RNA sequence: GAUUAAUAGGGACAGUUGGGGGCAUUAGUAUUUAAUAGUCAGAGGUGAAAUUCUUGGAUUUAUUAAGGACUAACUAAUGCGAAAGCAUUUGCCAAAGAUGUUUUCAUUAAUCAAGAACGAAAGUUAGGGGAUCAAAGACGAUCAGAUACCGUCGUAGUCUUAACUAUAAACUAUACCGACUCGGGAUCGGCUGGAAUAAAUGUCCAGUCGGCACCGUAUGAGAAAUCAAAGUCUUUGGGUUCUGGGGGAAGUAUGGUACGCAAGUCUGAAACUUAAAGGAAUUGACGGAACAGCACACCAGAAGUGGAACCUGCGGCUUAAUUUGACUCAACAC
RNA sequence: CAGGUUGUACUUCUUAGAGGGACUAUUGUGCAAUAAGCCAAUGGAAGUUUAAGGCAAUAACAGGUCUGUGAUGCCCCUAGACGUGCUCGGCCGCACGCGCGUUACAAUGACUGGCGCAAAAAGUAUUUCCUGUCCUGGGAAGGUACGGGUAAUCUUAUUAAUACCAGUCGUGUUAGGGAUAGUUCUUUGGAAUUGUGGAUCUUGAACGAGGAAUUUCUAGUAAGUGCAAGUCAUCAGCUUGCGUUGAUUAU
């Protein structure tokens, strides 16, 4: 029978959508389908920043360390296994942004 | 490798360092490795002054058929 | 002496919208590879390593160049295209929807055997081009076995011109035209009123045509999953095209033999064989799947069988006979 | 310091009957929505629901027993019977393969001697059960000499062993260890020879802390150490209980 309405993807008008490589397996996945979560990563762990702030050098505009920018793109296959998105129950499958 | 450089640096008479951080951007995990936050940390602790900090992992505009193919590392 | 002008259809026209298309042009990093310098012993790759590369200098850092492909981030249930498909700039070439119309034309139309136009990939012929990845292949490793899932390389292709091939889970698996019927906001394009700023190819409020899509709900449909249509069908009939008739043998054949350079497409059997094959769900069991617990389960440690000689139970083999029960914890000093 | 008495004397010790006593109490963090509750400290004989057990739901395992049953269906046997009895064998037979265990490889020990520490169980119709005192044997064990009890009255408030002090041995498969075996003696039983058990003198093996594996086990618990009770005429290396000595690590 049928499991989803969007079958995991958002292709709603067009017949074909660009394919993209998986951040983790390298596998090819259609853009719309594949998981995404472009995150604002930080250069150093918590208590570890303070250590670099005191031994820091250049001016101090209070702008600290540049934060890392990671544009994340997972294919289902590994996205799951990678703790990202856990198999959700029946009616919770339609919930968006919990 | 970090502390080894700082020693060599006090001898070059240099105290401040600009950082250009990367990670085989090309068509590879544009994410910094592990020995990243580790290296910096070591330079700061062992004295060293730190100039500006950049991220220079070469992000491409297009791309070229990555590692593996179609399905990639499987297992 | 010539019906209206179809919330039918064809044209004219008007600003506008679009990653629709064809020629040009034009970038941008990146991958390779090369020059110019710069050092220094390791690089690279995996769970680990290994073939691989390297002081006739690797990996590495800066500048730059050649080259072939590719268009990131913005890029989303948003847009256009008959579909396949389509995202750097700019300039041409013919095209399209929708909206707007107190413009014409006035059945011109719906769908369709024949019969044609297209149709990612892969594949084919003859030339280009050849950067990356890579079928076959060559190697490392992994295994009891690996010419497999990882790793090192690599040819065809992948790019292109001109021919040919037409299939694909070519999917919404839901034919097109038409009329109806629930609620609701948010969208994309056009239009019309209005308000603030301001006088903006902007913003907002309110309408409304047309386009993806979603939310809620049905004394409507269903086998159910579910469906705003998969509804207005036993209260069984708007128009039209295509298709099916238990399963396997089979979409296969010394089949047909209309296409094709060639893979193969198109059409497409029978013999044979069978109670089922199927659909959707319910519970349960299992999962080299998510989440949450609990126990000397493991953790921290102890004592100690297992090795020794005896003892005692079980098997076995003997024997006239070695009574027999019991066999993973849930048999064996029971 | 032992012993004998005695008192309508006392109950701390002992017995056992009534009733107390904990419920998670008091105090502060975590929880926290209010909570249920969780933690730590204090008081406490006692805080892991105090500790250890008994009891043990619905289904089910075609688990096991018809050799426990005068509980039975069906099927078997029936007098040269699978009924019943008797005599003698066997279930313990040995090349081996498994599974509980017992003892040990020793100086944190063995052997000689000394030392009032325990608990729980049991026990008869006459002598037949527990057995105290006494006599005889080197000894196991005898005798019947004097006796109590059919039991908080008698074997007993003691007959444990580990432990503790002294002494010998002194790393030496030495004897630590005790298997195997040889006469003798003694008890149970008509009968022990295919050793019932026990005593004596010899004999004195493997074993030098045990591979791949693998079992229980958090407190008077593991371990060690002996004592009972079942079986039992006689036989424990089993079982079911009992107490003494008494810890590492967790929570
Ligand atoms: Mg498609
Ligand atoms: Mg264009
Ligand atoms: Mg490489
Ligand atoms: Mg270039
Ligand atoms: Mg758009
Ligand atoms: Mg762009
Ligand atoms: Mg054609
Ligand atoms: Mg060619
Ligand atoms: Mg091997
Ligand atoms: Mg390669
Ligand atoms: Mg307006
Ligand atoms: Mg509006
Ligand atoms: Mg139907
Ligand atoms: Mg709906
Ligand atoms: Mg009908
Ligand atoms: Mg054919
Ligand atoms: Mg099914
Ligand atoms: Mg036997
Ligand atoms: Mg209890
Ligand atoms: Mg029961
Ligand atoms: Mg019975
Ligand atoms: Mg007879
Ligand atoms: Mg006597
Ligand atoms: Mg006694
Ligand atoms: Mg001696
Ligand atoms: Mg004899
Ligand atoms: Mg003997
Ligand atoms: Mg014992
Ligand atoms: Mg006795
Ligand atoms: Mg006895
Ligand atoms: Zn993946």
């Amino acid at each position: 029978p049928v499991k989803r309405r969007n079958a995991g993807r958002s292709q709603k008008n067009r017949g074909h959508t660009r394919t993209v490589p998986c951040t983790n397996c390298g596998r090819q996945v259609a853009k719309d389908k594949a998981v995404k979560r472009y995150t604002v990563r930080d250069m150093v762990d918590p208590s570890s920043k303070r250590d670099i702030q005191q031994k820091l050098a250049f001016e101090n505009e209070k702008q600290g360390i540049p934060k890392l920018y990671v544009k994340l793109q997972y294919c289902i296959s590994c996205a799951i296994h990678s703790r990202v998105v856990r198999v959700r129950c029946a009616e919770d499958r339609r919930i968006r942004r919990p | 490798a970090a502390i080894d450089v700082v020693n060599r640096c006090k001898e070059l008479k240099i105290n401040a360092l600009h950082i250009k951080l990367r990670a085989k951007g090309g068509v590879e995990t544009k994410q910094p490795g592990p020995g990243a936050q580790s290296a910096l940390r070591a330079l700061a602790r062992s004295g060293m002054k730190i100039g500006r900090i950049e991220d220079v992992t070469p992000i491409p505009t297009d791309s070229t058929r990555r590692e593996g193919g179609r399905r990639g590392r499987r297992l």
